[PDB]
């Protein structure tokens, strides 16, 4: 059923630590619901902003024509506020309008019908969750519950924002600076006291750095710390 | 890549004396930051911009310090002996 | 002017930088309304997090006697997912029921009637936004929008979420329960023997513990340890 | 404070050991979710987003514990003493 795919939605996005945990599980309940595309759109004032699994042909198109100013479904969005089902088949199929040739291009790139979820957030910013599918008619509109449509648009746009953030390393897990000279020089294949000589680092405190630096990256020997050094692009 | 193969045994143990004291230089200073960057996280006072402006000359610093100690090797592999650099 | 109060705290909550401004933002909103009081509640499995302006003293019984297991405000929270009004005047008594017991202590600290939205969260997890009053009928769940209103619970969610990771503790530096316990009936003036007596806690072991509590804080003496202890807020 | 005075010393001494009995459970639960934030703390195979979780966790249940004991210190205020719990 629609809401107990979007309960489960709901489990996996709180487990989603990054932007690929996160399409993977609108994937999942889009697929679930008959559709096979979403996007997410953020609209501040000025700036716009997408999370979206729509083809990435059709997404140099939409940026490289500003489509977002005909867009029809972005129109009715802020037009509503319930979740709301559309199709490209409403729209113009002859003469030369711009919507026409939108019509075009978005079939043609299987986004021919599908339904939003709009809301307005703080300061007049709008937000926007839609799934889209190439077939005729897929509408869940009268089906999804209202209220669990705006929890879903909300986790997914602050889930977002805790991603966007900057990175944040923690100490703790970063080598130090005499930690990484002793190892890239153990790399190099110098021993300890050859090591002190270009450091300036004491001979028998050198092990005690590479031991230390064994713990930081989980590894039982020095050759192991090496390879995963090595793979983790440190050395 | 390697023109440090048409120089001279006099001009790479130069260039290995000089790089090998800049080498200690910067070791010095790394790790001062990093540590001061240990405490200040360490710290639930200092704000996350003020850590993230440590992160980010720690950062920094790791990619010059790599960068250094490469050529310092590729310097002494050319010369074929560690010369002995008094502290 | 219910949902227009509402649009107006949406902002005030995103300009929100600490705790001390979202309830700033949350009671005018209740004053606004009607109410004089709030408080957002948690729950997973037995355990119950909150953050309200309901009494001090309130908080200590309703959290230190289990009260989430006999609300009846959790127990509709459950039954019924969507905004709902409920009154201590529609828990009948005539006895000396755990329930009576209940709903009298509420009523002598001013808890009587509210508005509650509830939402159920990932995981089984379950949380909600209320709004209460001395009085006997400030009913708004007429009037206010429920997708709004599930905005408001979900943007007080992730806003608390994001103060509290503005803040991150080191365990070293924090007392363990352990050290908490003997540090509280100390200031309830409790000898080392009475605390061991109710804690389980070895009395020679009791002295220990607050020795460690006050290498932690920096105290020289007891009286001291309650005084930096009081100053931050840990007890 | 008069919450309790009401009752008989019978009343309370139940209510006490009662108490007492939740106030060491909630402990023992209590340290062993702060022995682990302590030890992920230290383990640089856990990342900020698991050991918030624990923060949290530790944050949430110190609340929780003070409330008890708080609910505790007033029962014995009333009951007189500290009764012994088997
Ligand atoms: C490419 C990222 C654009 C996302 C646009 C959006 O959110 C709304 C939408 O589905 N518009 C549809 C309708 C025809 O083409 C589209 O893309
Ligand atoms: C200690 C803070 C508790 C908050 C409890 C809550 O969210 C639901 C609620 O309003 N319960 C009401 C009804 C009688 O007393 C209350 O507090």
């Amino acid at each position: 059923s629609v809401n107990g795919n979007l309960r489960s939605l709901i489990d996996m996005l709180e487990a989603a630590q990054d932007g690929h945990m996160i399409k993977i599980a609108l994937r999942s309940f889009a697929h679930s619901c008959g559709y096979d595309r979403f996007a997410y759109l953020q609209k501040d004032g000025t700036q716009v902003r997408t999370f979206h699994s729509y083809p990435g042909p059709w997404e140099s198109i939409y940026l490289g024509s500003d489509y977002f100013n005909i867009d029809p479904v972005l129109a009715e969005a802020k037009r509503r506020r319930d979740v709301f089902f559309w199709t490209a088949d409403a729209w113009p199929a002859r003469g030369s309008s711009p919507l026409r040739r939108f019509r075009d291009e978005a079939i043609s790139h299987g986004i021919r019908c599908g339904v939003t979820i709009p809301v307005e957030g703080s300061y007049g910013s709008a937000m926007m969750l839609t799934f889209a599918s190439p077939e005729r008619k897929v509408d869940i509109s009268g089906v999804l519950d209202p209220k669990k449509a705006v929890q879903l648009l909300m986790m997914v746009h602050y889930q977002l924002k805790i991603i966007a953030a900057k990175t944040v390393l923690n100490p703790k897990q970063m080598l130090s600076p005499r930690e990484m000279l002793c190892l890239v020089w153990a790399s190099k294949g110098k021993t300890a006291s050859v090591t002190a000589n270009l450091t300036g680092i004491n001979a028998r405190t050198v092990q005690h750095y590479l031991d230390k630096a064994r713990a930081k990256l989980d590894a039982e020997s020095v050759p192991q710390l090496v390879a995963i050094a090595k793979d983790r692009g440190l050395v | 890549e390697a023109r440090y193969s048409v120089m001279t045994k006099s001009e790479l143990e130069a260039l290995a004396v000089s790089a090998i004291r800049e080498h200690r230089r910067l070791l010095w200073a790394d790790q001062a930051v990093y540590e001061e960057w240990l405490r200040a996280s360490d710290d639930p006072s200092i704000s996350g911009p003020v850590l993230q402006t440590l992160q980010d000359e720690y950062v920094a610093r790791q990619k010059r310090s790599e960068a250094q100690q490469e050529e310092l090797s590729d310097i002494l592999d050319a010369l074929g002996f560690v010369p002995d650099v008094p502290f």
